[PDB]
């Protein structure tokens, strides 16, 4: 119903998604990031919602230009501080509703899935990576690696998923160990764990790879 | 001295020349990858609006024509070709292309529009062309042979005052000026001065003077200006503004007040302005 | 005088113009024969430059035929209100 | 970045008169 | 019966009018399977009709069918040709996949584009570009990408891949038991590309790009048709993924051509005049030869490089100096 | 030996000389070929060639229409022999009792556009009047449909 490809009513409606569209104000934003990730559920209703965000940056605040810009930033932001501005707790609100809305069209909808990995313009892939190699805290380091997971169901990505897992050598085979051991054990909260177990859980759905890392290790799958 | 808006060019090499356009609202570029990108720039935002590839050398030199007979962009090359590119509804396209060279074209320079359509083609084989649209037809290729022994680096036309001329100069170390008599362009004068190869010469768009002045840069440095009182007697006296070590590439007068901007090897531009006296002074250094 | 080309499509267009205002006006102003007859010479005219009009785009040949169109109705007006 | 400073084997084939023009053609004055 | 009277009367004109209106009509009604291929259907019809035209009388007047300000499209045949490609695409679309058949029954030609080149029919998508003036930039990162796949693939994919060939157009066949579905495959690329050329720089780009996506050692004949035409974008892609070696080794023969030793394979003509050395890139893989400063290797070789370079370049100035006599 | 290419180059072969003389060569061993047709795709065009030949003349003109723009829309043949069989084609139209019904037509133009379209990425003159009068006997069978 929200999405139009006309009745009064269609009309109505279809102006209720640009006439609201106009409001700027911070107060705002929060919601109406919510109510996209309501609007993005069904395939069709995904690719549709990737396309609208496509445009409205071709500035409108909420666009793919000013997403994957906006992280970009972040990244030579918090690398250029390596040996700080922590995202500020509105820009951290701001981004996991950007990253809640994207997880939520790619789930639904494949095709987006498939353009939205392969893309070079923005690069979202090995820029995920070149992320995770520069300490970050830990909430953004799971986010980035769940949205791994759902860019990796596609089959062809999920292959060059675990071939990329292994050169970055995310976990030792410093890490997802040490933060388990001294952040996730005192908070008594186990968020991070349950969700690397996930991306796990899907990357050896599509495949149990072929020996992870010749010459480095002794072959296999095994340390994981 | 105040900084506006900065470009991002998105090249790939040294980019050799740019020029705007009359009323300021585009920027042409010329770059060694072979392609002539076209800028607007209005109210401080960079946008690419075209690129155009239709050259197999480096580019040149880059001229803007007058307003009234459309959006007229030429580009001189490496490759022998003089390319004259028109936009049409939003699009570039490339419209005549003049091979008749054998060597690297180096300048090219539109005529005051009161004269035509003409453009003056200098190249390194020692031979000017002027190209001629007559509006109905193709162009009228009037090219001048043996201009300089060894060949011609740059080309600029006299301001309107009509009695076509413009002024060529050459790595001959001579400064020479061309005049139409009788349909026919012909040798007018010879200046000399220099002791090496001249590297750009551009004749003053003279406002509200009786007198005539053109700049010539060259290879020692030496930079000199050439000024007749009377564009009847052809007596052209030199003045040198000051000897660079390293050399001068092009010289461009202002439009409205004559200050001639000078680049050298040392990557600077140097502003110089005549005093009422007549000494020439130095009002700014702008290095890169 | 000095307009080039202005006899050919000027006139042509004043003609059309001209013809369907004055045409409209003497119907209802009880049909003057002397201003009658003016019509029908312009219309003549008008069919004899209409022939001529040249062609560079596709908009000259839909123009052409329209303006063909209406002055021959006008035309068979004419006779109709002339001979009859 | 345009080369920072290399003044010397360039400068010798700099002074070249065979093709002096295309060995300057990195200047510049718009 | 509306269209068959206009049409016995040979009255083209009125008869593709008719039959555009038809569509319109048909379309905003009903929305069904049937009705929107009943859609189709009129429009076909009245595009041949329009293209009945006497070759005498070679001008279709067309007006606007605004009753489905009376505007004129006079269209000739390029725009209703437009249209007509556009339902065709969504046609061919509708039979590969069936989600993506009911996107492309209600969206617009760049979107067909889209969802064409993803599920693999990669000649509609080349034509539908070429309509619409659009570039064919997509397709050919297209077909780069299932080439690279079959490079590194699994059996299945292989087979696919063999299928979709037969949906494109193989020019010839080859009895090489050798090559295989991926072979295949990458001849009916270079044939597309052939054929439908238009900026070299563009699609050449393109292609490079899109192979090295995660590495690929590129082909001899490719290499030295590059190094013919554009030797300096050849050098630039390999600083992308940093090859220095192979980068060196370039320089070297372009070197070697300029010298006269196979300049053909370069394109360089050389009376000298043409000596193009591009600089820049010498410059930026020295800086990347000085920074990690570990492998003794490639310090001897970019000595060895720079030795060779000292010696082109005082054999060029004694050229020079003789040239220049030589003139005077 | 059940090769593929080999058949698909004989094949090619028998179709090159059948446009230079007018006339196929040893019929009787086109006729029977069978199962070895489905050796190679240009083979199996060339007995279904020979079938549409042999039924036409023998007054089976219905049952070779359909079988030439099964042909055709298959896509088998090579391009220069969609010309002639759209030649052939334009008679059995021709013909006072109609052959095509409305729909085959407007797929033959549908591969007439499409070919137009490939064409582009004298002879000419004879193709646009075969061209129109298709339409015009399409247009007629149509109105005779439309009618019953």
């Amino acid at each position: 119903e929200y999405w139009c490809p006309p009745p009064q009513r269609q009309v109505l409606l279809s102006k209720f998604v640009r006439q609201m569209s106009d409001l700027l104000p911070a107060t705002l934003y929060l919601p109406y990031l919510k109510m996209l990730r309501g609007l993005a559920s069904g395939p069709q209703c995904a690719h549709y919602c990737f396309s609208l965000l496509k445009a409205n940056g071709g500035g409108s605040p909420v666009s793919w230009d000013h997403f994957f810009h906006s992280l970009m930033l972040y990244h030579e932001h918090l690398r250029r501080d390596l040996p700080l501005r922590g995202i500020t707790q509105r820009e951290l609100d701001g981004l996991i509703a950007c990253l809640q809305l994207t997880c939520t069209i790619i789930d639904w909808s494949e095709s987006a899935r498939l353009a939205l990995c392969e893309h070079a313009q923005w690069m979202p892939v090995v820029v995920i990576l070149g992320l995770l190699q520069c300490s970050i805290p830990p909430l953004l380091k799971a986010e980035l690696l769940k949205t791994l997971a759902a860019f990796g169901k596609s089959p062809e990505i999920a292959a060059s998923l675990w071939q990329s897992l292994e050169y970055t050598q995310i976990l030792q085979t410093v890490g997802i160990e040490v933060e388990l051991n001294e952040i996730e054990s005192r908070c008594e909260e186990y968020p991070l764990t349950r969700a690397f177990c996930q991306l796990i859980s899907t990357l050896v759905e599509s495949s149990f790879p072929t020996n992870l890392g010749a010459g480095l290790r002794a072959p296999g799958f095994e340390p994981y | 001295v105040s900084v506006i808006n900065t470009v991002d060019t998105s090249h790939e090499d040294m980019i050799h020349d740019a020029q705007m356009d009359y009323y300021g609202i585009r920027l042409a570029t010329c770059s060694s990858d072979r392609s002539v990108k076209i800028f607007d720039v209005k109210n401080g935002g960079q946008i690419l609006i075209a690129d155009l590839r239709g050259h197999e050398g480096p580019v040149w030199q880059v001229a803007w024509a007058h307003p009234m007979y459309g959006n007229i962009l030429a580009s001189c090359s490496y490759d022998r070709k003089v390319i004259i590119w028109k936009e049409e509804n939003g699009t570039w396209e490339k419209t005549y292309e003049y091979t008749g060279h054998d060597s690297s074209v180096n300048s090219v320079c539109w005529a005051p529009h009161d004269f035509g359509l003409l453009l003056a083609c200098g190249s390194s084989d020692g031979a000017i062309s002027i190209l001629t649209y007559t509006g109905d037809g193709p162009w009228e290729v009037k090219k001048i042979s043996n201009a300089h022994t060894i060949g011609c680096n740059a080309v600029s036309w006299a301001p309107s005052v009509y009695i076509k001329r413009f002024v060529s100069g050459g790595c001959d170390n001579l400064v020479k000026i061309w005049r139409e008599e009788d349909g026919q362009w012909k040798e007018d004068q010879k200046l000399e001065a220099h002791s090496d190869w001249v590297r750009d010469v551009a004749w003053a768009p003279s406002i509200g003077l009786p007198t005539s002045t053109i700049a010539s840069c060259s290879q020692d440095g030496r930079v000199y200006i050439w000024t007749s009182d009377d564009a009847a007697t052809n007596c052209w006296t030199p003045k040198l503004l000051h000897k660079f070590n390293d050399v001068v590439w092009h010289v461009s007068w202002s439009i409205t007040a004559n200050i001639l901007a000078v680049s050298g090897g040392d990557n600077k531009v140097t502003l110089w302005k005549e005093s009422v006296d007549g000494q020439w002074a130095c009002i700014s250094d702008v290095n890169k | 005088k000095h307009i080039q080309d202005w006899e050919t499509a000027g006139k042509v267009y004043l003609d059309y113009i001209r013809v369907i205002d004055m045409l409209n006006l003497i119907q209802q102003d009880e049909s003057s024969g002397c201003e009658l007859e003016k019509l029908h010479t312009k219309v003549m005219s008008l069919c004899k430059w209409v022939e001529l009009i040249h062609c560079y785009t596709a908009k000259d040949r839909l123009a052409q035929s329209e303006m063909a169109k209406r002055v021959a109705n006008i035309l068979r007006v004419v006779l109709s209100l002339q001979q009859p | 970045e345009l080369v920072p400073l290399e003044k010397s084997v360039t400068h010798g084939r700099g002074s070249l008169l065979i093709d002096m023009g295309l060995f300057m053609g990195r200047s510049f004055r718009v | 019966l509306l269209y068959a009277f206009h049409i016995y009367r040979h009255n083209y004109r009125k008869a593709g009018s008719v039959m555009f209106e038809y569509g319109m009509r048909l379309g905003r009604e009903v929305r069904t399977l049937r009705g929107l291929q009943k859609q189709v259907n009129s429009y076909l019809a009245c595009l041949n009709c329009l293209r009945l035209i006497r070759p005498e009388y070679a001008w279709i007047v067309q007006p606007v069918s605004g009753a489905v300000s009376s505007q004129i499209e006079i269209l000739e045949l390029r725009d209703l040709e437009k249209e007509y490609v556009l339902a065709q695409t969504r046609l061919t679309l509708a039979k590969h996949n069936p989600s993506t058949a009911a996107i492309a029954g209600s969206s617009a030609a760049e979107e067909m584009v889209a969802l064409l080149v993803q599920a693999g029919l990669f000649d509609t998508a080349i034509s539908l570009c070429q309509t619409f003036k659009l570039a064919l930039t997509s397709v050919f990162e297209g077909l780069a990408c299932k080439c690279i796949r079959l490079q590194q693939g699994g059996e299945a994919a292989q087979a696919e891949a063999w299928e979709w060939l037969a949906a494109n157009q193989l020019a010839t066949v080859i009895t090489t038991k050798e090559s295989s579905a991926t072979d295949e495959a990458w001849r009916l690329m270079i044939s597309y590309l052939d054929k439908y050329e238009a900026k070299n720089t563009l699609y050449h780009h393109c292609i490079i790009n899109k192979l090295l996506s995660h590495g690929v050692p590129l082909p001899n004949w490719l290499i030295n048709r590059y190094k013919a035409m554009d030797a300096a974008e050849l050098l630039r892609l390999y600083l992308k993924y940093d090859l220095l070696e192979e980068a060196a080794e370039l320089v070297l023969e372009y070197v070697d051509a300029l010298l006269g030793k196979g300049h053909q394979y370069f394109g360089i003509q050389a009376t000298s005049q043409l000596v193009w050395f591009p600089y820049s890139a010498i410059d930026h893989l020295r800086q990347a030869l000085g920074e990690n400063e570990s492998n003794q290797h490639n310090q001897a070789i970019l000595s060895k490089l720079q030795r060779k370079m000292d010696e082109y370049f005082q054999k060029l100035k004694k050229a020079t100096d003789d040239y220049k006599k030589l003139v005077q | 030996a059940k090769d593929a290419a080999f058949a698909t180059l004989i094949s090619d072969r028998f179709l090159k000389e059948y446009c230079e003389r007018g006339n196929f060569t040893d019929l009787d061993l086109i006729d029977n070929l069978g199962s070895a047709m489905l050796l190679s795709d240009r083979l199996t065009f060339l007995g279904k060639y020979r079938e549409f030949h042999r039924m036409y003349s023998q007054e089976q003109f219905s049952e070779a229409a359909s079988l030439l723009l099964s042909l055709m829309t298959a896509r088998i043949a090579p391009c220069s022999f969609w010309l002639t069989l759209l030649l052939d084609a334009l008679p059995l139209l021709e013909q006072k009792q109609v052959i095509f019904s409305a729909e085959q037509t407007y797929e033959l133009m549908r591969c007439l556009e499409d070919r137009m379209a490939a064409k582009l990425e004298q002879d000419s003159s004879i193709d646009n009047t075969k061209v129109e009068m298709l339409r015009l006997a399409l247009a007629r069978n149509l109105a005779r449909a439309i009618v019953t």
